[PDB]
C-alpha cells in the first residue's frame, strides 16, 4: 500500500517491442479481461504520449477453459535495474517432490511506482489495423515482470512465516508468478499439504525431481559386431573422448582394416574387447571439472529423435553438460512437432528453474519462421526463456540416442 | 450560445535533456510578408495562434507559398517519440460488405483540437517586418499544428475517445478513423442509415468538429491508397505496363513496382526475372538488356494483366481457403478465397537466399508467410489446398531432422506436384557394394584427387585440378555414385558432405551438388555412413587421394 521506487538501468530507454498479430478469439478474450481488469483498477488507459509498448497474447493454461493474459515482459526485464540477493536453495533439486504454485493474483494487491507505469504500457491490437489498438498500463504490480517477485519478497515472507514455521522440513522456493514446494511426504500427503498451502494463501503440477538423474554416455553390448556397429562405435567414441580424456579407439579402429562390407560380421580381438571395456569404465565415472557459475548464461540444446522422443542437454562450455535428459512424454502431440518442440522447451525451463534458479537460453532445432508463427499456440508457462535456431543438422543427435 | 465540450490536451514535452528550437528567420518579400500577415491575422482571429511577447526565446522559420508553409523539422527533431498508430494500412480484403457506407471528411482537423499549453510555447515563430525595420509579429500556436510530429497521433486518439461512445451505443453500425477521414458503415436501410449519420454528425458537433453540410463529396467507386473499392468489389488501380524500347534500371523498378503491387489480386505475376536484373547493379541510370527469360516473363505479365480482375469482400460466416502452386526457380503464388473463382487476394513467395533448398521447405514457408498475413488481414488461419500428397509431408516431417508443422490442409492435384526426390536409408544394405571414399587438396597449388575403394576391389582415384578439400569429398562421393548399382552404402569422413546431404536439398547453387542430387535420384537405396578421418580406419584411404 506504499509504493517502492522503481527505475530502469542507466543510459537505457523503455522498452519498445512490436505487438505481434493476434487471432480474433484471443483479441476478444484479451478485450474482456483487460475490460475486467480496468473495472479492478489494476489497468489504466494511456494516451500516444506513451511511446513504450511490450507484447501481450492470451493463452489457456492446464485443466482450464478459461482464458489468461500473458505479457511478454522479456524486453521490459533486461531493461530493469537487478533488483537485490536470495542464495539459491540447492536442496530443492534433492527434495523428493516439487508442486508449482501460480501466486500471481497476489501481485495485483500492491501498487506500482508511478513514474515507472508508463513502462508497463502493451497493447490490444486489432485486426486489419481497422481500429486503433487499444493501450493500458499497469498500476499494480504485473505478472511476469521480474520487480514483482522482488517487491512482493517481504509481505511474501510475512505470509509465508506461519507455514515456514510449522514445517522446517518444507522447501519453499519462488521464481516469477510461481512458488516452488519441495517435501518427502506421500502423493496424497503432499497434496493435501499443498490444499492446506493453498486455503492458507487464500485467506491471507506433480514434479519429482529424485526421479530425475543425469544420464551417462552408454554403448552397446553385442556378441556379434558387423563393420558398421564398429564403425559408429568408433565414431561415438572418438565424440566422447572430447569429454572424457582416456577414450581410447586404436585398437577397434584395427578392427577396421581393409575394405570389407558394411554389414559383414567382424568378430573382435582381445585388445578390442579390452579397449571397449577399458573405455566402459571410463565413461561410468562423471566428468572431470564440471562446475556452475552463477555469472554465466545456461545454454540448452534440444535434439528431435522421431518417435515423439526428443533428448536435451544444459552446459555453460562445450562438452561439460551440468544436466542432460530425453523427454519422450506423449500429451494430445502425436501429430504436431511444434507443440512438442514448444512443451520439452517448457519442462527444461522449469528443471532449470529447479536446479539453479534462472531460465537458459535455448538452440531450437526448427526454422525461425515455422517457431515465430506457432509456439505461442501451445505455451501454458507465465515466463518466457530466451532462444536461437540452428539451422545446420548436428551429426551428434544419434550419439544422445 | 450551446457549450462546446472541451477536448482534454495531451502532455507533451522535448526529448531529454534537448530544448526546444531556435532557428533564425528568413528574409521574405514585401509581398509574402503582406500575405502571412493577412493569413496570420484571420487565424489570430479564429483562435488557433496567438500573439507572444519577447520573453519566448524559440523560434520556427515560416514560408508563404498565398498558403502559410511553417517548417517544424528542427521541432520534429526536438519533439518526444510518440505512439504512431499508423503501421500497416487496412486491406481491403479484410473489409465486410454493407448496404449503405459513408465517408466523412472533418474539417480543420489539427486546428480543432487543442495543443497542451506547457508545450505550446516551442511552436513560436516570427513574420519579418517590411525592410525589417519593426521587430517581427510573434506567434504562438493553440491547436495542433500541421507537420508537427505530434498531430497526428494526438489527433487520432482524441478522435477516437471523441468516437467511443457513440459507436458503443450503435452497435448496428461500423466505425473506422483514418488520418482526416471517418467511414461509416451500416446493413440498415439508406434512410436509417442517412439518420445515425447525421446523429455523428450531431454528436461531432457537440465537441465543435465539422461534418459537410453539403453531401458528401466522396461517393463510389473510392480510389484509396492505390486501390479501387467499389459497393461489392475490390481491386488495384489500373496497371499498366508500358511499351519501351529499351528498358532502364528506373523503368525495371517501376515494373517490379506494378507488379508486385498488382499481384495481390492478380493470380500468377513472376517478379524473379525482371528483379533478378537488378542484383548488384546500385546504378539509377544504367541501362541493362533484357534477357530472353525476363521478356518471356513480361509477356505473361502482360497477358495476365490485359482484363481487369476484381476481388471480393470477406465473409466472416464462410470458411477461408488458401490455395498454393509453385512455379519454378523459387517461385511460388497463392489465392485467398471463400468461393470458388471468387478471390479475396492473391500474392506470391520467393524462396529465401541458400546455397541448397527443397521444394518442400519452401512450401512451409510459404505457408507460414500466407498463415501470419491471414492473422493480419482476417484475423485467422486460413485451411491450404497444398500441391503435395498426405504421404509426401508425413515422410518429410517424420524423417526431417528439424520439427515443423503445417496447419490443417488438404492436397490439392495440381501440378507440379511437390515430392521427395530421394531417401536415404537407416540402416546399411544387405547385398550392396560398399564403397569407401575420399578426397584431398593442396591448399597452395589447388591441386587435388578424388576416389574410391570397394569391398569388391573395385578402385578409382581421379586427380583435380583448381579445387578445394570440400569439392574434392564432394566429388568422391559423386563418382561412388556414378560407378555403382542401384543398391549401394557409402562410407565418407567428409563432415562437410554429410552436413549438405543431410539437410535434404533437391537443388543448389553448385553443379557438383546438384549432381550428386540427379545421381541420388537414380538409385534405389543409398546408406550413406561416416567414420572419423584418420583413425586408422581401414577402407578409409586417406593416403590414397593424397599422393
Ligand atoms: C479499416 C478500413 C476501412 O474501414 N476502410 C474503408 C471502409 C469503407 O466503408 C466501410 C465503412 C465502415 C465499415 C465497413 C466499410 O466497408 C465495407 C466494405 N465496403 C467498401 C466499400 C463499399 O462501397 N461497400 C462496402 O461494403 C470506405 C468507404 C472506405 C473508403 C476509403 C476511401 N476513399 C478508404 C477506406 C474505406
Amino acid at each position: 500500500i506504499e509504493t517502492v521506487p522503481v527505475k530502469l538501468k542507466p543510459g537505457m530507454d523503455g522498452p519498445k517491442v512490436k505487438q505481434w498479430p493476434l487471432t480474433e478469439e484471443k483479441i476478444k478474450a484479451l478485450v474482456e479481461i483487460c475490460t475486467e481488469m480496468e473495472k479492478e483498477g489494476k489497468i489504466s488507459k494511456i494516451g500516444p504520449e506513451n511511446p513504450y509498448n511490450t507484447p501481450v497474447f492470451a493463452i489457456k493454461k492446464k485443466d482450464s477453459t478459461k482464458w489468461r493474459k500473458l505479457v511478454d515482459f522479456r524486453e521490459l526485464n533486461k531493461r530493469t535495474q537487478d533488483f537485490w540477493g536470495i542464495p539459491h536453495p540447492a536442496g530443492l533439486k534433492k527434495k523428493k517432490s516439487v508442486t508449482v504454485l501460480d501466486v500471481g493474483d497476489a501481485y495485483f494487491s500492491v501498487p506500482l511506482d508511478e513514474d515507472f507505469r508508463k513502462y508497463t504500457a502493451f497493447t490490444i491490437p486489432s485486426i486489419n489495423n481497422e481500429t486503433p489498438g487499444i493501450r493500458y498500463q499497469y498500476n499494480v504490480l504485473p505478472q511476469g515482470w521480474k520487480g514483482s517477485p522482488a517487491i512482493f519478497q517481504s509481505s511474501m515472507t510475512k505470509i509465508l512465516e506461519p507455514f515456514k514455521k510449522q514445517n522446517p522440513d518444507i522447501v519453499i522456493y519462488q521464481y516469477m508468478d510461481d512458488l516452488y514446494v519441495g517435501s518427502d511426504l506421500e502423493i496424497g500427503q503432499h497434496r493435501t499439504k499443498i490444499e492446506e498451502l493453498r486455503q492458507h494463501l487464500l485467506r491471507w503440477y506433480e514434479l519429482h525431481p529424485d526421479k530425475w538423474t543425469v544420464q551417462p554416455i552408454v554403448l552397446p553390448e553385442k556378441d556379434s559386431w558387423t563393420v558398421n556397429d564398429i564403425q559408429k562405435l568408433v565414431g561415438k567414441l572418438n565424440w566422447a573422448s572430447q569429454i572424457y580424456p582416456g577414450i581410447k579407439v586404436r585398437q577397434l579402429s584395427k578392427l577396421l582394416r581393409g575394405t570389407k562390407a558394411l554389414t559383414e560380421v567382424i568378430p573382435l580381438t582381445e585388445e578390442a574387447e579390452l579397449e571397449l571395456a577399458e573405455n566402459r569404465e571410463i565413461l561410468k565415472e562423471p566428468v572431470h571439472g564440471v562446475y556452475y557459475d552463477p555469472s554465466k548464461d545456461l545454454i540448452a540444446e534440444i535434439q528431435k529423435q522421431g518417435q515423439g522422443q526428443w533428448t536435451y542437454q544444459i552446459y555453460q562450455e562445450p562438452f561439460k553438460n551440468l544436466k542432460t535428459g530425453k523427454y519422450a512424454r506423449m500429451r494430445g502431440a502425436h501429430t504436431n512437432d511444434v507443440k512438442q518442440l514448444t512443451e520439452a522447451v517448457q519442462k527444461i525451463t522449469t528443471e532449470s528453474i529447479v536446479i539453479w534458479g534462472k531460465t537458459p537460453k535455448f538452440k531450437l532445432p526448427i526454422q525461425k519462421e515455422t517457431w515465430e508463427t506457432w509456439w505461442t499456440e501451445y505455451w501454458q508457462a507465465t515466463w518466457i526463456p530466451e532462444w536461437e535456431f540452428v539451422n545446420t543438422p548436428p551429426l551428434v543427435k544419434l550419439w544422445y540416442q | 450560445m450551446v457549450p462546446i465540450s472541451p477536448i482534454e490536451t495531451v502532455p507533451v514535452k522535448l526529448k531529454p535533456g534537448m530544448d526546444g528550437p531556435k532557428v533564425k528567420q528568413w528574409p521574405l518579400t514585401e509581398e509574402k510578408i503582406k500575405a502571412l500577415v493577412e493569413i496570420c491575422t484571420e487565424m489570430e482571429k479564429e483562435g488557433k495562434i496567438s500573439k507572444i511577447g519577447p520573453e519566448n526565446p524559440y523560434n520556427t522559420p515560416v514560408f508563404a507559398i498565398w498558403r502559410k508553409l511553417v517548417d517544424f523539422r528542427e521541432l520534429n527533431k526536438r519533439t518526444q517519440d510518440f505512439w504512431e498508430v499508423q503501421l500497416g494500412i487496412p486491406h481491403p480484403a479484410g473489409l465486410k460488405k454493407k448496404k449503405s457506407v459513408t465517408v466523412l471528411d472533418v474539417g480543420d482537423a489539427y486546428f480543432s483540437v487543442p495543443l497542451d499549453e506547457d508545450f505550446r510555447k516551442y511552436t513560436a515563430f516570427t513574420i519579418p517586418s517590411i525592410n525589417n525595420e519593426t521587430p517581427g509579429i510573434r506567434y504562438q500556436y493553440n491547436v495542433l499544428p500541421q507537420g508537427w510530429k505530434g498531430s497526428p497521433a494526438i489527433f487520432q486518439s482524441s478522435m477516437t475517445k471523441i468516437l467511443e461512445p457513440f459507436a458503443a451505443q450503435n452497435p448496428d453500425i461500423v466505425i473506422c478513423q483514418y488520418m482526416d477521414d471517418l467511414y461509416v458503415g451500416s446493413d440498415l436501410e439508406i434512410g436509417q442509415h442517412r439518420t445515425k449519420i447525421e446523429e455523428l454528425r450531431q454528436h461531432l458537433l457537440r465537441w465543435g468538429l465539422t461534418t459537410p453540410d453539403k453531401k458528401h463529396q466522396k461517393e463510389p467507386p473510392f480510389l484509396w491508397m492505390g486501390y479501387e473499392l467499389h459497393p461489392d468489389k475490390w481491386t488495384v488501380q489500373p496497371i499498366v505496363l508500358p511499351e519501351k524500347d529499351s528498358w532502364t534500371v528506373n523503368d525495371i523498378q517501376k515494373l517490379v513496382g506494378k507488379l508486385n503491387w498488382a499481384s495481390q489480386i492478380y493470380p500468377g505475376i513472376k517478379v524473379r526475372q525482371l528483379s533478378k536484373l537488378l542484383r548488384g547493379t546500385k546504378a539509377l541510370t544504367e541501362v541493362i538488356p533484357l534477357t530472353e527469360e525476363a521478356e518471356l516473363e513480361l509477356a505473361e505479365n502482360r497477358e495476365i494483366l490485359k482484363e481487369p480482375v476484381h476481388g471480393v469482400y470477406y465473409d466472416p460466416s464462410k470458411d477461408l481457403i488458401a490455395e498454393i502452386q509453385k512455379q519454378g526457380q523459387g517461385q511460388w503464388t497463392y489465392q485467398i478465397y471463400q468461393e470458388p473463382f471468387k478471390n479475396l487476394k492473391t500474392g506470391k513467395y520467393a524462396r529465401m537466399r541458400g546455397a541448397h533448398t527443397n521444394d518442400v521447405k519452401q512450401l512451409t514457408e510459404a505457408v507460414q508467410k500466407i498463415t501470419t498475413e491471414s492473422i493480419v488481414i482476417w484475423g485467422k488461419t486460413p485451411k491450404f489446398k497444398l500441391p503435395i500428397q498426405k504421404e509426401t509431408w508425413e515422410t518429410w516431417w517424420t524423417e526431417y531432422w528439424q520439427a515443423t508443422w503445417i496447419p490443417e490442409w488438404e492436397f490439392v492435384n495440381t501440378p507440379p506436384l511437390v515430392k521427395l526426390w530421394y531417401q536415404l536409408e537407416k540402416e546399411p544394405i544387405v547385398g550392396a557394394e560398399t564403397f569407401y571414399v575420399d578426397g584431398a587438396a593442396n591448399r597452395e597449388t589447388k591441386l587435388g584427387k578424388a576416389g574410391y575403394v570397394t569391398n569388391k576391389g573395385r578402385q578409382k582415384v581421379v586427380p583435380l585440378t583448381n579445387t578445394t578439400n570440400q569439392k574434392t569429398e564432394l566429388q568422391a562421393i559423386y563418382l561412388a555414385l556414378q560407378d555403382s548399382g542401384l543398391e549401394v552404402n557409402i562410407v565418407t569422413d567428409s563432415q562437410y558432405a554429410l552436413g549438405i546431404i543431410q539437410a535434404q536439398p533437391d537443388k543448389s547453387e553448385s553443379e557438383l551438388v546438384n549432381q550428386i542430387i540427379e545421381q541420388l535420384i537414380k538409385k534405389e537405396k543409398v546408406y550413406l555412413a561416416w567414420v572419423p578421418a584418420h583413425k586408422g580406419i581401414g577402407g578409409n584411404e586417406q593416403v590414397d587421394k593424397l599422393v
